[PDB]
């Protein structure tokens, strides 16, 4: 910035493009040279793309140039850590932790299921054989 | 089967070989103790409905040993819409006259249900075809059972890969591409009504059925199976259905 | 229902996003994921969007190579 | 069989773009002049720790210093630079981002431009 004066005092890039900020000339008032003003100006101009606050969900956010980057607490993901891990446990993610069958109900968590010859166990996703040969299970190797 | 692997004794034990009077015929698999699932095609030119044996727990059909049991096929099972000669709806659903005893060398792979073989089995990349068919596509047939591990493709996939040819039939939705291919690479010629097997947590399921190839390893080329999922409904109604008096029977589809 | 297209890798320090279009229109998209020998696993299952972040598979092993394809479902 | 659509092949390690560099800090020994540069988080995590970008690359990884008439350049294999400069003369600095090995996206985006 340039008040009455302010200007008087020489080019400085302190007080003057940062405690204040500037123009493209008070930048060259300064630099002289352009790769260099060029080069200064591409970040100086690009501004704080973390400054809308976008990583939702306890999210850190990382500038970069024209875009940001969102690190996110582990049971989240998504490009704004918009999307809950704990959500997605639905037959289509991974058949549902289910070991065999998955069962999905809308109102409500889903449900695991087993074969015949097999039922299910209290954790409510692993199956145990209830008979000597179940199908699919190759006893030499067991 | 051609760059497969002897299957060890024992660790095949759903795979059936179909004879018919004394001669090889095809493969099949064992999905419970009196039903066994097979290739339509494997039945359009018999005419002794009795001279139709199933061999479980077969491993070196050169030597009987005391893991061998036989049984004589009572009925066979097709659907009204396959058309011999074609390649369409090739599925087969067998009964055996007496059980099968379930040993360490004799025990049925799971019929899954369609949604979980849709939703979960068909994206299990590799799973495993076996058989004593030709060992080559020229070549000679196997004595001893074995064993190849294919990755499945969906057939946008297939089609837009394999290499295109005059008068090969059209991949439907009761088929599914093997195999990659490239030739070293696949399955063959006398493997037909054979298993594809899928691995899932701990426990193997049906998935497919050796059908048909442009010949073998089929290079350009994949190995076709029949898209068991799609006869599921179709293969429980029937096993729940009340015995007719004929061998060959052609039941609706759907 | 139309096949997604231009499907594009959005990656910035292992923060991966595929992208396609178009817009949805009466359709939504899954999204699949694998190495060239391993398992297909799904995600962002059913979605109106037209990005899906991918990070959490591929930072489990960044020298292997993935293969993406996103699906088309009618609503 | 749904409608779908096959992506491009992706190789993270070869692939993935690195991040814009910032300078932490700079300090003098006299004549010489210390440079060292932030070691930027990745979203690859080791047990609930996001590992910086040398972490992951390790020598694959170099970082470029730009200083000023024309421009000299540093190169570092670690964080670090340590150059010459003229005593009562201020110096800018800026840094980038080199995997050498690489054939595309080989340079990251050049940090903010720092002066004493
Ligand atoms: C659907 C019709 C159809 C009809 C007959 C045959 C057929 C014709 C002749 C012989 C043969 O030479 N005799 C030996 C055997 C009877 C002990 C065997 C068969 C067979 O059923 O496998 C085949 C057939 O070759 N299927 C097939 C399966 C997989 C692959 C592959 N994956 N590359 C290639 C081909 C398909
Ligand atoms: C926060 O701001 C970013 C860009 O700075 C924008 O892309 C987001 O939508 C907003 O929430
Ligand atoms: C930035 O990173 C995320 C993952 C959280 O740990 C935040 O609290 C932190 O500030
Ligand atoms: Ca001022
Ligand atoms: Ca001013
Ligand atoms: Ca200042
Ligand atoms: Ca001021
Ligand atoms: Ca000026
Ligand atoms: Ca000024
Ligand atoms: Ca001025
Ligand atoms: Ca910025
Ligand atoms: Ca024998």
């Amino acid at each position: 910035a340039n008040a009455f004066l302010e200007e008087l005092r020489p080019g400085s890039l302190e007080r003057e493009c940062k405690e204040e900020q500037c123009s493209f000339e008070e930048a060259r008032e300064i630099f002289k040279d352009a790769e260099r003003t060029k080069l200064f100006w591409i970040s100086y101009s690009d501004g704080d793309q973390c400054a809308s606050s976008p990583c939702q969900n306890g999210g850190s956010c990382k500038d970069q140039l024209q875009s940001y980057i969102c690190f996110c607490l582990p049971a989240f993901e998504g490009r704004n850590c918009e999307t809950h891990k704990d959500d997605q446990l639905i037959c289509v993610n991974e058949n549902g932790g289910c070991e065999q069958y998955c069962s999905d109900h809308t109102g409500t968590k889903r449900s695991c299921r087993c074969h015949e010859g097999y039922s299910l166990l209290a954790d409510g996703v692993s199956c145990t054989p209830t008979v000597e040969y179940p199908c699919g299970k190759i006893p030499i190797l067991e | 089967i051609v760059g497969g692997k002897v299957c060890p004794k024992g660790e095949c034990p759903w795979q059936v070989l179909l004879l018919v009077n004394g001669a090889q015929l095809c493969g099949g698999t064992l999905i419970n103790t009196i039903w066994v699932v097979s290739a339509a095609h494997c039945f359009d030119k018999i005419k002794n409905w009795r001279n139709l044996i199933a061999v479980l727990g077969e491993h070196d059909l050169s030597e009987h040993d005391g893991d061998e049991q036989s049984r004589r096929v009572a009925q066979v099972i097709i659907p009204s819409t396959y058309v011999p000669g074609t390649t369409n709806h090739d599925i087969a659903l067998l009964r055996l006259h007496q059980p099968v005893v379930l040993t360490d060398h004799v025990v049925p792979l799971c019929l899954p249900e369609r949604t979980f073989s849709e939703r979960t089995l068909a994206f299990v990349r590799f799973s495993l075809v076996s058989g004593w068919g030709q060992l080559l596509d020229r070549g000679a047939t196997a004595l001893e059972l074995m064993v190849l591990n294919v990755p499945r493709l969906m057939t946008q996939d297939c089609l837009q890969q394999s290499r295109k040819v005059g008068d090969s039939p059209n991949i439907t939705e009761y088929m599914f591409c093997a195999g990659y291919s490239d030739g070293s690479k696949d399955s063959c010629k006398g493997d037909s009504g054979g298993p594809h097997a899928t691995h899932y947590r701990g426990t193997w399921y049906l998935t497919g059925i050796v059908s048909w190839g442009q010949g073998c390893a089929t290079v350009g080329h994949f190995g076709v199976y029949t898209r068991v999922s799609q006869y599921i409904e179709w293969l429980q109604k029937l096993m729940r259905s009340e015995p007719r008096p004929g061998v060959l029977l052609r039941a609706p589809f759907p | 229902t139309v096949a997604a297209y231009n499907l594009t890798w959005k990656s910035t320090n292992f923060k991966t996003i595929l992208e396609w279009e178009p817009k949805p229109v009466n359709q939504v998209y899954t999204v699949q994921i694998s190495t060239k020998s391993g398992d297909w696993k799904s995600k962002c299952f059913y979605t109106t969007d037209t990005e899906c972040d991918l990070t959490d598979e591929i930072v489990k092993d960044v020298k292997q190579t993935y293969l993406a394809r996103v699906f088309s479902y009618p609503a | 069989e749904p409608l779908y659509e096959n992506s491009p092949e992706f190789t993270p390690y070869l692939e993935t773009n690195l991040g814009q560099p910032t300078i932490q800090s700079f300090e003098q020994v006299g004549t010489k002049v210390n440079v060292t540069v932030e070691d930027e988080r990745t979203l690859v995590r080791r047990n609930n720790t996001f590992l910086s970008l040398r972490d992951v690359f390790g020598k694959d990884l170099i970082y470029t210093l730009y200083y000023w008439s024309g421009k000299k350049t540093a190169k570092t294999n670690t964080n670090e630079f340590l150059i010459d400069v003229d005593k009562g003369e201020n110096y800018c600095f800026s840094v980038q981002a080199v995997i050498p090995s690489r054939t595309v996206n080989r340079k990251s985006t050049d940090s903010p431009v720092e002066c004493m």
